[PDB]
C-alpha cells in the first residue's frame, strides 16, 4: 500500500513536468488547427485570377470576362477542399486505430487483469485505472516488478529414492548447503516435501538432477507412532 | 561553454547476463509500478 | 518501416526557371502541405522502427560458452566475424532484400543504421534465451535453458517432467527445424515478398514521379525552357500554368498514396511490435499469433524494413 | 484420491463409469492394522 501511493503520488510529477508523454493529443489538437489554418488561409491566393475577392472580380468585369477569373478562383479553392478532406479522412482513420486500441485497454487492462506482455505496461500486470483527457485517455497501469534478485544453484529435479522428483510449482534451490523449493517470482524456500512434488521415472534420465532427501510427513508420522507402538510392546512383553 | 555536440546514439547499457550452467536468480522482494499510457480517442 | 522521401516543390515543378516559380508563388501554401506531410511520414517511419525494435532497457550479451542445453542457435546468434555483427539468417535476409535523384526528389536515412538494429535483435535474443520471460517484465534473471523451456511446457499444459525425460529428443527437432529454416524463408516463396514489395512500390512511385515531367497536360511542350523561347510572356503563361497544374496534381497524387501505404505500414508495425512484446518477451496463449500450435518461444532477426519472428511452437 | 475429487453421489453424471479409485492412506493403514491384528492375535495364543 505504501508503494502504491508513493507511485500515485509521484504520477503527477512524472506527466506534465518532464514532458516525453502528453505530446499525443496535443499533437492531435495542433494538427486539426493547422490544418484548418492552412484550408482558411487558401482563400487569399489568386490561383491565377486577378484578384482573390469574387467581389472584386465582379464590380470591375463584364459576365463574360469575369467567368474565367471566377473559374480560376473555384478551381483552386475546390482542390484545396478536396486536399483538406482527404487528410482528414486519413487522420480520421488514424484516429479511429488509436480509439480501438483504447477500448481494448479499457476492456483488457481495467475491466480485468491482462496476462498479455507490454499490454497494460512494463510489467507484469496488476490493474489499471483510467482518466479523461481533452480528446483522449490516460490509463494508469499498476504493475508488478521484480525487486532484489539472489543467484542460487539450481537442479532440474531430485532423486531421493531412485525415483526423480519434479517440482509441482516451483523451482529448486541451493544457498549452498541445503536444497529447497520456492515459487517462481518471490524467494520463499520451502522444504521439499512429497507434497509439493510428483514422482516421474528413475533418476537415471533427466539431465542435471541432483541428490536429496525428500521428506515424508506421512512416513514420518508413520514411523513415530510405530516407534511408540514398539516401545509399548517392548515393555509389555519385558 | 555550452556548445553543439554530435554524437553516435548509444542503444543502453551493456550488460551481461550471468547465464550459468546450474545457477538461477529469483527475486527477493518487488516494487509497485504505476505507469502512464496516453491514447487519442 | 518504409523508405522515407522528401520533395522540392520549386525543383520539381518549376526547376530553376525564375517565371515559372513566380507563378507557382500564386497556387499559395499547396506545396507546404506536401513538405508537412512527407516530414510527417518519415518521423513516423523512425517511430515505427524504434517502437518495433527498442523493448530492451540493455544490451545483453550471452556467455562465451553457447552451450543451451543442447539447442542450437548458431544461426541467429551474431557473427562477429562480419563488420555488421548479424547472425547467418539475418545476412541471408538482407542480401536476398534487394532492388529518381535527378528532379527534387530526396533519400532521407533512417535514423538507426542496420548495425543498431542487429544489435537489438541481439539484445533481444541474448535476452530470451539467458533470461526467459524475466528480461522484459523487469530485471534479467537467468535461467538454464532446459529449466526454461520446462517453464514453457509447463505453460502450454504439458507437465515439465515431458520435456526432461525428452530433452535430447527435443533438441534434436529443434535443431531439425531451425536447420530447415534457412531454405523455407526463399525457395517456398510464400513470405519474405512483403518487404521486396515495399521496397518495389517505393521506386515504382518516385519513378512515376519523375516520369510525370515528361508529360505535356495539353501544353506545346513538357519543358520549361522550349516553351519560353517559342511564345510571347502572356500567351505562354497559359502553357507554364498548365504544365504546373499538372505537375502539382501528380505530387499530390504521390503524397497521398504515400500517405495512404504509411498508414498501411504503421498498422503493419504495431503489429510486428505487439508481436516481439508478446511473442518474444512472453509466452502466448492467444491462438494462432505466435504462429499454428502451442507457442512455446519466438525470436526475432532484422531484415531490411522489416522484421521475422522465428515461431517455435509445439504440435 | 490425490489427483481426483469428489462432489456428489454417481446419479447425476451423465455416463459416469465404475471403477476402484485406490487410497494409499487406506493402503497403508489397513497393512497397519493388519499387522497389528496378527501380533495380537500371536500374543494372545
Ligand atoms: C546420487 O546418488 C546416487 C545413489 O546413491 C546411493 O544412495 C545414497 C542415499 C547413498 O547411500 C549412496 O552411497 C548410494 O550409492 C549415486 O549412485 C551411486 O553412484 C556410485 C558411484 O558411481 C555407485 O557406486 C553406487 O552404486 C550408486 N548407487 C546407486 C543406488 O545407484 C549417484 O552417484 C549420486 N550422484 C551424484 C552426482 O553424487
Ligand atoms: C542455507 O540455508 C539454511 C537454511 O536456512 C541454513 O541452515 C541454517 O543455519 C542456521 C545457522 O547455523 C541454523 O540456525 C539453522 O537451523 C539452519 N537451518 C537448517 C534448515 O538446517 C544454511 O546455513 C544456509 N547456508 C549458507 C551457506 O548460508
Ligand atoms: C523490500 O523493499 C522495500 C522497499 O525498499 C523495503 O522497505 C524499506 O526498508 C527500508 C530499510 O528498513 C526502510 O528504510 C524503508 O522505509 C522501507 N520502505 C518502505 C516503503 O516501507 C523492504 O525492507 C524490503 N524487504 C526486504 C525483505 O528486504
Ligand atoms: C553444463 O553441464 C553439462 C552437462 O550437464 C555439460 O555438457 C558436457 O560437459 C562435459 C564436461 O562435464 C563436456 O566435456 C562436454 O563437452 C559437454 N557437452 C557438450 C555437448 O558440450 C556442459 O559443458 C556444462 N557446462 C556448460 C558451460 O554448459
Ligand atoms: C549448429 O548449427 C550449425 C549450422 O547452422 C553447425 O555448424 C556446422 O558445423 C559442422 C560441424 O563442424 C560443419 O561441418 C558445418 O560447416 C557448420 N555449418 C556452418 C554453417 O558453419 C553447428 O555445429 C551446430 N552446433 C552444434 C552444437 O551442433
Amino acid at each position: 500500500a505504501n508503494q502504491f501511493n508513493s507511485a500515485i503520488g509521484k504520477i503527477q510529477d512524472s506527466l506534465f513536468s518532464t514532458a516525453s508523454a502528453l505530446g499525443k493529443l496535443q499533437d492531435v489538437v495542433n494538427h486539426n488547427a493547422q490544418a484548418l489554418n492552412t484550408l482558411v488561409k487558401q482563400l487569399s491566393s489568386k490561383f491565377g485570377a486577378i484578384s482573390s475577392v469574387l467581389n472584386d472580380i465582379l464590380s470591375r468585369l463584364d459576365p463574360p470576362e469575369a467567368e474565367v477569373q471566377i473559374d480560376r478562383l473555384i478551381t483552386g479553392r475546390l482542390q484545396s477542399l478536396q486536399t483538406y478532406v482527404t487528410q482528414q479522412l486519413i487522420r480520421a482513420a488514424e484516429i479511429r486505430a488509436s480509439a480501438n486500441l483504447a477500448a481494448t485497454k479499457m476492456s483488457e487492462c481495467v475491466l480485468g487483469q491482462s496476462k498479455r506482455v507490454d499490454f497494460c505496461g512494463k510489467g507484469y500486470h496488476l490493474m489499471s485505472f483510467p482518466q479523461s483527457a481533452p480528446h483522449g485517455v490516460v490509463f494508469l497501469h499498476v504493475t508488478y516488478v521484480p525487486a532484489q534478485e539472489k543467484n542460487f544453484t539450481t537442479a532440474p529435479a531430485i532423486c531421493h529414492d531412485g525415483k526423480a522428483h519434479f517440482p509441482r510449482e516451483g523451482v529448486f534451490v541451493s544457498n549452498g548447503t541445503h536444497w529447497f523449493l520456492t515459487q517462481r517470482n518471490f524467494y520463499e524456500p520451502q522444504i521439499i516435501t512429497t507434497d509439493n512434488t510428483f514422482v516421474s521415472g528413475n533418476c537415471d534420465v533427466v539431465i542435471g538432477i541432483v541428490n536429496n532427501t525428500v521428506y515424508d510427513p506421512l512416513q514420518l508420522e508413520l514411523d513415530s507412532f510405530k516407534e511408540e507402538l514398539d516401545k509399548y510392546f517392548k515393555n509389555h512383553t519385558s | 561553454s555550452q556548445s553543439i555536440i554530435a554524437y553516435t546514439m548509444s542503444l543502453g547499457a551493456e550488460n551481461s547476463v550471468a547465464y550459468s550452467n546450474n545457477s538461477i536468480a529469483i527475486p527477493t522482494n518487488f516494487t509497485i509500478s504505476v505507469t502512464t499510457e496516453i491514447l487519442p480517442v | 518501416s518504409m523508405t522515407k522521401t522528401s520533395v522540392d516543390c520549386t525543383m520539381y515543378i518549376c526547376g530553376d526557371s525564375t517565371e515559372c516559380s513566380n507563378l507557382l508563388l500564386q497556387y499559395g501554401s499547396f506545396c507546404t502541405q506536401l513538405k508537412r506531410a512527407l516530414t510527417g511520414i518519415a518521423v513516423e517511419q523512425d517511430k515505427n522502427t524504434q517502437e518495433v525494435f527498442a523493448q530492451v532497457k540493455q544490451i545483453y550479451k550471452t556467455p562465451p560458452i553457447k552451450y543451451f542445453g543442447g539447442f542450437n542457435f548458431s544461426q541467429i546468434l551474431p557473427d562477429p566475424s562480419k563488420p555488421s555483427k548479424r547472425s547467418f539468417i539475418e545476412d541471408l535476409l538482407f542480401n536476398k532484400v534487394t532492388l529518381q535523384k535527378f528532379n527534387g526528389l530526396t533519400v532521407l536515412p533512417p535514423l538507426l543504421t542496420d548495425e543498431m538494429i542487429a544489435q537489438y535483435t541481439s539484445a533481444l535474443l541474448a535476452g530470451t534465451i539467458t533470461s526467459g520471460w524475466t528480461f522484459g517484465a523487469g530485471a534479467a534473471l537467468q535461467i538454464p535453458f532446459a529449466m526454461q523451456m520446462a517453464y514453457r511446457f509447463n505453460g502450454i499444459g504439458v507437465t515439465q517432467n515431458v520435456l526432461y525425460e525428452n530433452q535430447k529428443l527435443i533438441a534434436n527437432q529443434f535443431n531439425s527445424a531451425i536447420g530447415k529454416i534457412q531454405d523455407s524463408l526463399f525457395s517456398t516463396a510464400s513470405a519474405l515478398g512483403k518487404l521486396q514489395d515495399v521496397v518495389n512500390h517505393n521506386a515504382q512511385a518516385l519513378n512515376t514521379l519523375v516520369k510525370q515531367l515528361s508529360s505535356k497536360f495539353g501544353a506545346i511542350s513538357s519543358v520549361l525552357n522550349d516553351i519560353l523561347s517559342r511564345l510571347d510572356p502572356p500567351e505562354a503563361e497559359v502553357q507554364i500554368d498548365r504544365l504546373i497544374t499538372g505537375r502539382l496534381q501528380s505530387l499530390q497524387t504521390y503524397v497521398t498514396q504515400q500517405l495512404i501505404r504509411a498508414a498501411e505500414i504503421r498498422a503493419s508495425a504495431n503489429l510486428a511490435a505487439t508481436k516481439m512484446s508478446e511473442c518474444v518477451l512472453g509466452q502466448s496463449k492467444r491462438v494462432d499469433f505466435c504462429g499454428k500450435g502451442y507457442h512455446l518461444m519466438s525470436f526475432p532477426q532484422s531484415a531490411p524494413h522489416g522484421v521475422v519472428f522465428l515461431h517455435v511452437t509445439y504440435v
